[PDB]
DNA sequence: CAGCTAATGGCCATAATACCATAATAATAGTTTTTA
DNA sequence: TAAAAACTATTATTATGGTATTATGGCCTTGGGC
């Protein structure tokens, strides 16, 4: 709630720009999320409040360009991916949700590359990747796999972020679906 | 890093009226001067942030909360429509309308103005560093009634220099363009000159471009014994403008646009590892490795090598190719070539003799033969910098730059012609200058882009001479060139 | 040629070229067909919308050639730094009918005699282009000709804050080591007056030297070229030869190169 | 025609572009320290 | 055993260039018995 209310409230008035104001509260109750816990009230509290953050961030950031918020997706980001950890499983509205979601964050880098951010951008987005997957999806990964698989397949990029040029290559392999993995192990 | 620079606007209430003078309100005169710099970092495109406000007036723009204020806007490099919605503020209709309908004039207080602006140093979020600031204003008497605002002046003002923040006033005509010395100093805060207006601004940043750039450190081995690590210094790169960037027709915005290779054939992709980087010729086709060629260039690293000492006089122009930008030798980290260095420069310039070397740009290159001149130190009394302390980077010549040039017969001229042809020459010379020189043409895009800027109907359609002026040349000198054409010839042209 | 890109395991160019890939900016982002675009910018926080329309109209320039004296000075105030430029224009007459070249050699020495530099526009001919520059004399006695060349525009001028060289009172040693290694000077002296022609032989004599990029690749072309692939071809040391200047300078260098570490240490 | 055109054969400068490649800064992590 | 900071170093950042490369750049060369 506070959690929740803080959060879609100070980070709903951040729409109109936040800086500093949005990233803390991203913060706070981000970081401030898991340090206070406890089974039951806050295990399953936070996953309503997880939950419905993910359903928000998805639209708040995904509209978000960069701006501030390249920074402010550092500081979620890295809650997130950091937060797979928190629910192995119950994953699965936010398994597909955050999948094309997070699809769609390579697309956050799509628009606007490296600089400082877009690196620790798609680079959070790697390690919410994987501990994400429990297998349990065929062609909702699958179908991601394939043009990842284009995206990393080419352009030139930092020396840094260059974990992503390999990143999913064998992580699609993980996706046992045949005729993708023939596309890679031709073109790897 | 990248700073500030602050327009501000003095107001105790008369000084955006008139004076009831004829011509303008010299606060208008200001006006376009804050348009001018705000304008001129269009041109020279500075990362260095600038700053619009007013205060002393009716209504606030503050984040202070307080009488007499208008913020105009926040630090900013600048924008399009930051420029025309400042364009407002020409002209008595703007006058006016801009006075009014923000209002105009009641009171202020001094210091308390100091910390606005100085608030507005406040405004950094970013790595600046010039704290400059500029008042607009005639202003004869802050004030005779509280002093303890004067008191006030030489207190807080004090602080603000101290902060490092610098305002001054230039000498914006009050009568005799200003009358006023007296008790005047805390209002105001490489060899050079000053001035009291804006001309000199208006022209001077027209073409003008970036100031504080150093970055990429080489290195010289002297010997393979003994250490310089070597700065590049660009005097210049012949400057050019940040070129065209790609926005897409109506969405306006930047394309975003990317390049690999598909198959060219097949609907497939291609990869680097699919291609190569090939020479042909005649029948063969011959393919070698994007790398092969890249590591072909090897032969040491970058960095340098004292090659050897040579007479600076044996090589004039027989010759000359693409510049020395300037390297100086680092010392501060690599110092003692302080001691070495210096008196390298100061011996070999004795000698006439200057240091070779194999420079080898970055990541590696084929590095090439190119000599250094020990480069001279010339400061005067302020401290002119016309040859910082260095070496000319001096491209040795090559097959290449000789390549071809002709060589047959030449017919030769007389004294006759001479004896007037120095004085003419006299009537054709100028003493030249550092200054004012350029290749306009191309600055009058970003005159064309100033449009834009100010979205307004013609350019500044401002004036340098890179052509000659007609009254001048058939003036000074007059038709003489008539006796020469006539010396040996009827030319008909 | 660039490195011709083209394919490998075939080397036909047929599989051959680059994506243009234009796209949305944003959200998505996605592709856009149809490659023109306006012509804009950002520039200080602006973007800058505009065309190549506005470019090509809004442009005022030259005509399609045209060279034009600027004006003359002497060159006393004048630096070698500040000749700038890459292309340079021996100029020689357009004659028969040479008379002006006559008279041109009489502005000549109307400039040589007191050291007088040309300031002249040029417009490149063929093809539409204005330009600017520098134009001076070069005296070689047999024959002469002007050079046109870049006059350093007043931007190009990059100057610092740096603390003066002049002053060394951070930094003196003993002259004794300073004079000593001056001698080395002169035993790495390059050009020493030789043949008493004073024709002093720069060791490294620039001129019938070339520079490697060529040449290097030229050892690649014959080898490569005229055998199968291979790692680094033959450097053979009349490259290197070239790339280092003889040892007799260097051999009168050796015990001076030792006074530099002994009389000359080092930090870091 | 008159002379063959005259756009054919050629194409150099550019500007543009690219790659492509760093400091100006600001981070990572980092391996030690014992603690336990 | 790790386990704590830990000031250290790293390699991370571009803004800014320079290469190097593209492209034709609007021109000079080619043609045929009437």
């Amino acid at each position: 709630c506070s959690l929740l209310r803080l959060q879609e409230t100070l980070s709903a008035a951040d729409r109109c720009g936040a800086a500093l104001a949005g990233h803390q509260l991203i913060r706070g109750l981000g970081q401030e999320c898991v340090l206070s816990s406890s089974p039951a009230v806050l295990a399953l509290q936070t996953s309503l409040v997880f939950s419905r953050d993910f359903g928000l961030l998805v639209f708040v950031r995904k509209s978000l360009n960069s701006i501030e918020f390249r920074e402010c997706r550092e500081e979620i980001l890295k809650f997130l991916c950091i937060f797979l950890e928190k629910m192995g499983q119950k994953i699965a509205p936010y398994s597909v949700e955050i999948k094309n979601t997070c699809t769609s964050v390579y697309t956050k880098d799509r628009a606007a590359k490296c600089k400082i951010p877009a690196l620790d951008l798609l680079i959070k987005l790697l390690q919410t990747f994987r501990s994400s997957r429990l297998m349990d999806e065929f062609k909702i990964g699958e179908l991601f796999s394939k043009f990842y698989g284009e995206l990393a397949l080419k352009k030139k990029i930092p020396d840094t972020v260059l974990e992503k040029v390999y990143e999913l290559l064998g992580l699609l392999g993980e996706v046992h679906p045949s005729e993708m993995i023939n596309n890679a192990e031709n073109l790897f | 890093g990248r700073d500030s620079l602050i327009f501000l606007v003095d107001a105790s209430k008369a000084m955006f009226e008139s004076q009831s003078e004829d011509e303008l309100t010299p606060f208008d005169m200001s006006i376009q001067c804050i348009q001018s710099v705000y304008i001129s970092k269009i041109i020279s495109s500075d990362r260095d942030l600038l700053a619009v406000v007013f205060y002393g007036t009716e209504k606030d723009k503050n984040s202070v909360n307080f009488k007499n204020i208008y913020v105009l806007q926040e630090l900013d490099n600048p924008g399009a429509k930051r420029i025309l919605e400042l364009d407002q503020f020409k002209g008595q209709q703007g006058q006016k309308r801009f006075q009014d309908m923000m209002g105009h004039g009641s009171d202020y207080s001094l210091s308390e103005v100091l910390w606005v602006c100085a608030n507005l140093f406040s405004d950094v979020q970013f790595k600046m560093s010039h704290k400059r600031i500029m008042l607009f204003t005639n202003e004869d008497n802050p004030h005779g009634n509280d002093s303890a605002k004067a008191s006030r002046a030489r207190t807080k003002a004090g602080d603000l220099r101290d902060t490092g923040i610098f305002l001054d006033l230039m000498h914006l005509k009050k009568p005799g363009g200003f009358d006023i010395s007296l008790f005047y100093r805390d209002i105001i805060s490489v060899h050079f000159e000053e001035s009291s207006k804006l001309e000199d601004l208006l022209r001077k940043v027209r073409a003008k471009e970036t100031r504080k750039r150093a970055l990429s450190r080489l290195k010289l081995k002297l010997n393979k014994d003994i250490v310089i690590s070597v700065g590049i210094y660009n005097l210049v790169q012949k400057a050019l403008k940040p070129p065209p960037i790609k926005l897409y027709r109506e969405t306006n915005e930047p394309v975003k646009t990317k390049t690999r290779t598909f198959n060219t054939s097949t609907g497939g992709l291609l990869l680097p590892s699919d291609t190569k980087r090939s020479q042909i010729y005649g029948s063969r086709q011959i393919i070698l490795e994007k790398e092969e060629t890249e590591e072909l260039k090897r032969f040491d690293d970058p960095g340098l090598m004292l090659m050897g000492f040579k007479p600076l006089v044996l090589l004039k122009k027989h010759h000359y190719l693409r510049p020395s930008l300037f390297v100086y030798p680092e010392e501060s980290l690599v110092i003692g070539s302080s001691t070495l260095f210096s008196a390298l420069l100061i011996k070999c310039l004795e000698k006439e003799v200057a240091a070779l070397c194999r420079y080898t740009p970055r990541r590696n290159i084929p590095p090439y033969f190119v000599a250094l001149v020990p480069q001279e130190e010339e400061l005067d009394d302020q401290k002119i910098q016309v040859t910082p302390p260095g070496f000319q980077l001096v491209f040795l010549p090559f097959a290449d730059d000789k390549r071809k040039m002709p060589f047959t017969e030449k017919i030769m001229a007389t004294p006759e012609q001479v004896g007037k042809m120095k004085a003419i020459v006299e009537k054709l010379r100028f003493t030249y200058r550092s200054d004012s020189f350029e290749n306009p043409v191309l600055q009058q895009h970003f005159r064309n882009l100033e449009a834009l800027a100010l979205d307004l109907m013609e350019p500044e359609q401002a004036v340098d001479l890179t052509l000659p002026k007609v009254e001048a040349m058939n003036k000074r000198l007059g038709s003489l060139v008539d006796e020469f054409k006539e010396l040996v010839y009827p030319p008909d042209y | 040629k660039t490195w011709t890109v083209v394919d490998a395991k075939t080397l036909k160019k047929e599989d051959i070229q680059k994506e243009t890939v234009y796209c949305l900016n944003d959200d998505d982002e996605t592709e856009v067909l149809k490659e023109d675009i306006i012509q804009g910018f950002r520039y200080g926080s602006d973007i800058v919308p505009f065309s190549k329309v506005d470019e090509e109209q809004m442009k005022y320039k030259s005509e399609g050639k045209c060279f034009s004296v600027l004006g003359f000075c002497k060159s006393s105030q004048v630096q070698r730094r500040f000749f700038m430029g890459n292309q340079v224009l021996k100029v020689f007459a357009a004659r028969d009918d040479e008379a002006a070249a006559v008279a041109l050699s009489s502005l000549i020495h109307a400039l040589d005699d007191l050291d007088m530099v040309a300031i002249v526009r040029y417009a490149y001919d063929k093809r539409a282009n204005p330009q600017v520059g520098v134009a001076f004399p070069h005296i070689k006695h047999n024959y002469e000709c002007l050079v046109y060349v870049q006059l350093p525009f007043m931007e190009d001028l990059r100057q610092y804050m740096f603390s003066s060289l002049k002053n060394s009172k951070k930094y003196a040693p003993t002259e004794a080591q300073l004079n000593a290694v001056d001698a080395l000077i002169d035993s790495m002296s390059l050009a020493k007056k030789d043949e008493k022609t004073d024709t002093l032989e720069d060791l490294f004599p620039t001129t019938k030297i070339p520079n490697p990029r060529f040449q290097r690749l030229f050892q690649c072309l014959l080898h490569r070229a005229l055998h199968p692939r291979e790692p680094l071809p033959p450097i053979q040391q009349h490259i290197w030869n070239m790339l280092n200047p003889p040892a007799e300078v260097t051999t009168k260098s050796q015990i001076p190169l030792s006074k530099i570490k002994t009389l000359f240490p080092l930090i870091e």
